[PDB]
RNA sequence: AACGCGACGAUACUACCCGCACGUUGUAGACGUAUAAGAAUAGGCUCCGGCCUCGUAUCCUAGCAGGCGAUUCCUCCGCCGGCCUCGAAGUGGCCGUCGGUAAUUCGCGUAUUGCAAUUUAGACACGCGCGGGAUCAAAUCCUUUGCAGACGACUUAGAUGUG
RNA sequence: CAUCGGUUCUGGCGGGGGGAUAAAGGCCCAGGGAAUGUGGCUCCUCCGGGAGUGUUAUAGCCCUGGGUGUAAUACCCUCGC
């Protein structure tokens, strides 16, 4: 009975799912009110990651793969912090890349005049040996 | 209907000379503010009581905060609506964390689903099932099952409404 | 033209430099309304106070100017005046010599600013 | 050499006059500068100085190029649009036509 | 009401290959290969279990529910295609005029052409063309049937009926004409 | 918001009222639109519906003389896009007329077309505007069924231009590969003060 | 019916400013008609009105009829 | 379509073509007017490792509106010629010559437009020019015909002939 | 361009007052309770997980009272820059 079924695999809003709301905070949901509304509580360290408690539209926020393993439904904001340490979700969100493009796009606008100009010049230092490389490579293959 | 709050409003008739000390009538009112509220007191005693706005007054108005507006809770609201027909009772179940937002969600579902307003909706009772046992309408009784994760199939991503031209064909997997 | 302000004087007018020998601006009065402050600041130690008073006097520009306009009105360059010459080179020596002390600040001050595609000015910080 | 630009202006498209459904009011008129989407981006640009620039025939004073001077007043709408004043009304046949919005006066 | 989740089973045999991508079945058995395309309803296949096929719905309406049933039946009639196939026997009857009935193979249409000549004494030859995969023959146990054999039952049921249709009276009583040919039995090959 | 010289739009998967809406607002704006493949623009609600209104389109014609004054019906999908296009500009004005002279429609993608960038409207793409289970169509096929003539030779032409541009993906994903060869190699000989800094400003 | 092939002549939705009048009025007019046969009128018209009563699917239904029992025996207590 | 389009033949004349030589010449309106997969959206991309909300991206972007001389580099751009190639309204690739070229660093010049005044700068089309190369054509009136015709229009014929 | 006056649009900041002296909520203290029953135990098994038991265990939740607390914040009103 071989049976090969490649489908869709789509993350699922649980208890323990851990959402990035539209601020760049984080949130976990710790119940679940209807198919569009959440009830979420954010209880990082990080001033910029941390979220209040309270209800997040599920329109508003987006899927990280970070799932906080055995968390109990309706847990209050006591245990939401302990597993939050616990796991560790903080270094997580930091190597998923949705916060390396969000740190990179806070870099790209927290730029000067004068730190744009050192950018073009430093790229076009970069670009140089680039070029070189790919002129080895198209020239040897 | 709005932003709505709910207030006690206890009111009575005028003292007189029979009646010095005359009876309390205390309601539960969600009204936007306070003069709505206080307009739906006189309506509703109105409609009970031989008091009126001209022969009676306002003993005090008071705002009835939620205790937990943080926990999901599930109510249970009995009303009474006018129709053509005339009046007629539902009973219907909200998942909501406060009396307030059910109310909303009340009066938001009777316009889409009965075409009843403001003014002919009568809400008699909202109660908080303690119990899951208690959910009767299967709407509700799929949201309080056990070990509820669902995903979200064909998610349509927010792009700015400003942002007229994208070079990319949008995905709806995220 | 990116320049470096020196002082600032009375209703909304600044002195600034280039200095020449980086971008080719000499003294010269500006209007408060019309420069953008760029975040970074040169240092101005060694750079003489008296002199550059001496360059905020308020006759030290307009002073002469029919006489240049009324002797050259083969075109010729006008000449630069002794003084002028004397006071920017005494300006500006310190300042080169502060300049390149940071990195790049002097390529940086000898090009021009220009708006590319996407640039939008609301958002820049500069 | 160099191979960089020389723009130190935002581009604007001149849109129409300040308007109802039928009576329009030339004295006034509706630009959209490119990059302001809302209200707040339309902020920073209140107060600039926009000019027309056109192409006439006969050479007056060494050139043949008119330009008509103006500034931006007020935001128009939520979609970042500002209206503007002009010394002269604005043509009727430059609907859709483009204007320079400098960056002076500046208060950066 | 929105249900949140609905599903439904398909048990696979062991001789069945089942492979699904992007809502286009393909089912493989020791008779043959069935294709189809299911792309026009909105269905998430998975592996429930080893020889079990999935389907499921979320956030579907009570038809969106409700179609699961006949993407279920779909499924199933393939699978039993590919394994037992389908079997049409039909019996053609007259009262005068003999019907006379020649069953060929047309080769480089690769598919087989019944010839029926001689109904009601009409001079008409009419012809009809099989689907691919349908094979026609005369049976030589009973009295004037055909036997219509193959792995898909649309195809199969589909063209018992266009032999059923195409001879067919007209401008006369039914009560009296009888005559014609009629799907007698439906079953499976094997 | 940006001001482009021309704006090319792929009308695969657009919806022709907002597409259209879209386009308009563009031309009186003042920028030029080419929109190509009309024939894979799409109608919202199922074929006999668009089959229905064109021919009660059709059916509308004047009396005395059908060859002047008339509603002339076009068979075409591009001139389809056309008139619901110009039934949203003011046509009978110079400025209508001017903003009408910024658009070209097409059937499939011409050259030079064919080697340029073909943007998409997401205000109007079907997939994200149409809920899951309601029927469509494509104005293609009611072209097609009402008189339109050169399905069969837009559609040959497309598998000619698919080919040639599959050849350019393979040419594509080669110099891809290479450039990110050239990259892992140039990574060894760059300043590591340079690559630090570019890092840390974001690039 | 072959309506998609062949349409018919449309039904026009754009009404006419006399229809629009003439039917305010008409419904005027029988708004005041209307009244006077209400007025009229001499079918019975009770002065209670027969109240629908609580539904059985409120899961305090019981719990409510305690309260009322509870305040009926208060009542007469009192009385 | 008499304000839709294509192919072809011959093209006198300043008429045609090539180069630079510029416009009180015209343009619903240059200012980096940069960017080709297809396809699906209850699934896709890949270098096969993984990746996918995100064009908030990539390329390009420094110098008298961008000079001169070096140090230095073999990167980028452009004009020609050859070979291929591109028909949906036809154009790109490779090779070779030539010319330019901060990826690093330095010197000499910038002023005086006087505290802003469009940054007169691009493209296409047109005209006047010269300096060169190329070619020596038709239509109409008129006479005639009757396959035609109210009149125009149309089918013919008129240069040596089978007139 | 600077400094002003009249009218007006818009943005930010620093305070005060009120309500259940917001309601919550965090951290402690003292009780009580339940399941969409955690750990444990038992029975089935495709051994992937289900089923039963009971009140915290190798998760937690709810209700009541007290302390921090004249807590913060939301909302409304208000004094200014």
């Amino acid at each position: 009975a071989e049976i090969n079924v490649e489908a869709t695999s789509w993350r699922r809003v649980e208890v323990g799912r851990v959402l990035k709301l539209e601020n760049g905070s984080l949130a976990a949901i710790v119940e679940i009110i209807d198919h569009k509304r959440v009830l979420a509580d954010g209880p990082s360290s990080d001033p910029k990651l941390a979220t209040p408690r309270g209800i997040v539209p599920l329109s508003r926020a987006l899927l990280t793969p970070i799932v906080i393993p055995k968390l109990p439904r309706g847990a209050r904001t006591g245990a939401v912090k302990k597993a939050w340490e616990a796991y560790g979700v903080d270094a997580k969100w930091k190597e998923t890349n949705w916060a390396k493009k969000q740190l990179q796009q806070e870099r790209r606008q927290s730029l000067t005049d004068f730190d744009r100009f050192k950018v073009m010049r430093l790229k076009k230092q970069r670009r140089f040996e680039e070029r070189k490389a790919l002129a080895k490579i198209k020239a040897a293959a | 209907m709005g932003r709505l709050q709910e207030y006690q409003v206890i009111g009575r008739h005028l003292p007189t000379e029979a009646n010095p000390n005359p009876a309390l009538y205390r309601m539960r009112i969600f009204a936007p503010n306070e003069v709505v509220a206080k307009s739906r007191f006189w309506y509703f005693l109105r409609g009970l009581k031989k008091v009126k706005k001209a022969t009676g007054e306002i003993v005090s108005v008071n705002v009835i905060s939620e205790k937990h507006p943080l926990k999901v809770k599930n109510f249970g609201i009995w009303l009474r609506y006018d129709s053509r027909s005339g009046t007629h009772n539902m009973y219907k179940e909200y998942r909501e964390t406060s009396r307030v937002a059910a109310v909303e969600a009340m009066y938001a579902d009777m316009a889409a689903r009965h075409r009843a307003r403001f003014r002919s909706i009568h809400i008699l009772k909202v109660v908080e099932l303690e119990k899951t046992e208690d959910v009767k309408r299967p709407y509700i009784k799929q949201l309080v099952a056990k070990n509820l994760s669902f995903p979200l199939p064909h998610r349509v991503p927010k792009i700015s409404t400003k942002k007229i031209f994208s070079a990319k064909r949008p995905s709806t997997f995220s | 033209k990116r320049v470096v302000l020196l002082k600032c004087l009375d209703q909304g007018v600044l002195l600034v430099t280039g200095p020449f020998k980086i971008n080719g601006v000499p003294l010269r009065r500006v209007n408060a309304r019309y420069v953008i402050a760029t975040s970074v600041k040169v240092d101005l130690t060694g750079v003489d106070q008296a002199k550059i008073d001496e360059v905020a006097q308020p006759k030290y520009f307009t002073a002469e100017k029919a006489k240049e306009k009324a002797s050259e009105e083969k075109p010729q360059k006008k000449p630069v005046s002794s003084t002028r010459a004397a006071d920017q080179k005494a300006i500006d020596k310190a300042l080169i010599a502060n300049i390149k002390k940071v990195d790049m600040l002097a390529s940086y001050l000898a090009s021009s600013f220009s708006l590319r595609k996407g640039d939008k000015p609301h958002l820049m910080k500069f | 050499p160099s191979e960089a630009g020389h723009r130190l202006y935002v581009k604007g498209r001149h849109l129409s006059y300040q308007r109802g459904r039928r009576n329009t009011h030339p004295k006034t008129s509706l630009i959209k500068i490119e990059g302001v989407d809302d209200t707040a981006a339309a902020n920073f640009y209140l107060g600039k100085r926009v000019a027309y620039v056109y192409r006439a025939q006969k050479e007056v004073r060494g050139t043949k190029i008119r330009v008509i001077w103006g500034k931006i007043t007020r935001p128009h709408g939520n979609s970042g649009v500002v209206r503007a004043k002009f010394t002269h009304p604005l043509p009727a046949r430059s609907f859709g036509a483009s204007v320079r919005i400098m960056l002076y006066p500046s208060s950066i | 009401m929105r249900y949140i989740h609905s599903e439904e089973t398909i048990p696979v045999p062991e001789n069945v290959k089942v492979s699904i991508k992007s809502r286009l079945v393909t089912v493989e058995g020791p008779r043959g290969k069935l294709q189809k395309d299911l792309s026009h309803i909105a269905v998430n296949f998975s592996v429930v279990k080893k020889g079990v096929i999935g389907l499921e719905i979320h956030h579907g309406s009570r038809k969106d529910v409700a179609a699961l049933r006949t993407v279920r039946t779909i499924i199933n009639n393939m699978i039993i295609g590919v394994t037992k196939g389908f079997k049409y026997k039909m019996r053609y009857v007259y009262a005068h005029f003999p019907i006379n009935v020649n069953v060929e193979k047309n080769a480089e249409t690769g598919c087989y052409e019944v010839e029926i000549r001689n109904f009601i004494g009409e001079k008409i030859v009419r012809k009809v063309v099989m689907a691919p995969g349908v094979e026609v023959e005369i049976s030589k146990a009973q009295k004037d049937e055909l036997i219509l054999s193959g792995n898909s039952l649309e195809a199969v049921s589909q063209s018992a009926a266009d032999i059923q249709q195409i001879c067919k009276v007209r401008n006369k009583d039914i009560r009296k004409f009888l005559d014609g040919i009629y799907v007698s039995e439906k079953g499976n090959i094997v | 918001s940006s001001f482009e010289s021309v704006v090319v739009i792929d009308g695969k998967g657009h919806l022709l009222g907002r597409l259209a809406s879209i386009v308009a607002k563009q031309l009186l704006s003042g920028q030029k639109i080419v929109v190509v493949r009309c024939e894979a623009l799409n109608i919202s609600g199922e074929f006999f519906r668009a089959k229905l209104k064109y021919h009660a389109y059709l059916r509308k014609m004047t009396r005395y003389n059908p060859t002047r004054g008339g509603p002339f019906h076009f068979r075409a999908p591009s001139r389809i896009f056309y008139k619901a296009v110009r039934g949203m500009i003011p046509h009978k004005t110079a400025r209508g007329a001017a903003a009408l002279e910024r658009l070209k429609v097409f059937e499939g993608v011409p050259p030079p077309y064919d080697k340029k960038k073909k943007m998409v409207v997401p205000q109007a793409l079907r997939v994200l505007r149409l809920q899951p289970g309601r029927k469509y169509c494509t104005v293609g096929r009611l072209s097609h069924e009402v008189g339109w003539k050169y399905q069969d030779v837009v559609a040959r032409l497309e598998e000619r231009r698919k080919a040639k541009g599959a050849a350019y993906y393979e040419r594509k994903k080669l110099a891809a590969r290479q450039l990110s060869e050239a990259k892992k190699a140039a990574a060894a000989k760059v300043d590591p003060k340079v690559s630090e800094a570019l890092a840390a400003y974001g690039y | 019916a072959g309506t998609i092939n062949k349409p018919k002549k449309p039904t026009s939705k754009r009404k006419t400013t006399r229809l629009r009048a003439k039917i305010s009025k008409r419904a005027a007019e029988k708004k005041r008609k209307e009244r006077k046969l209400a007025r009229k009128n001499p079918e019975w018209r009770s002065k209670l009105k027969k109240d629908p009563g609580i539904p059985n699917l409120f899961p305090y239904k019981e719990r409510l009829l305690q309260q009322i029992e509870e305040e009926r025996i208060r009542r007469k207590e009192e009385l």
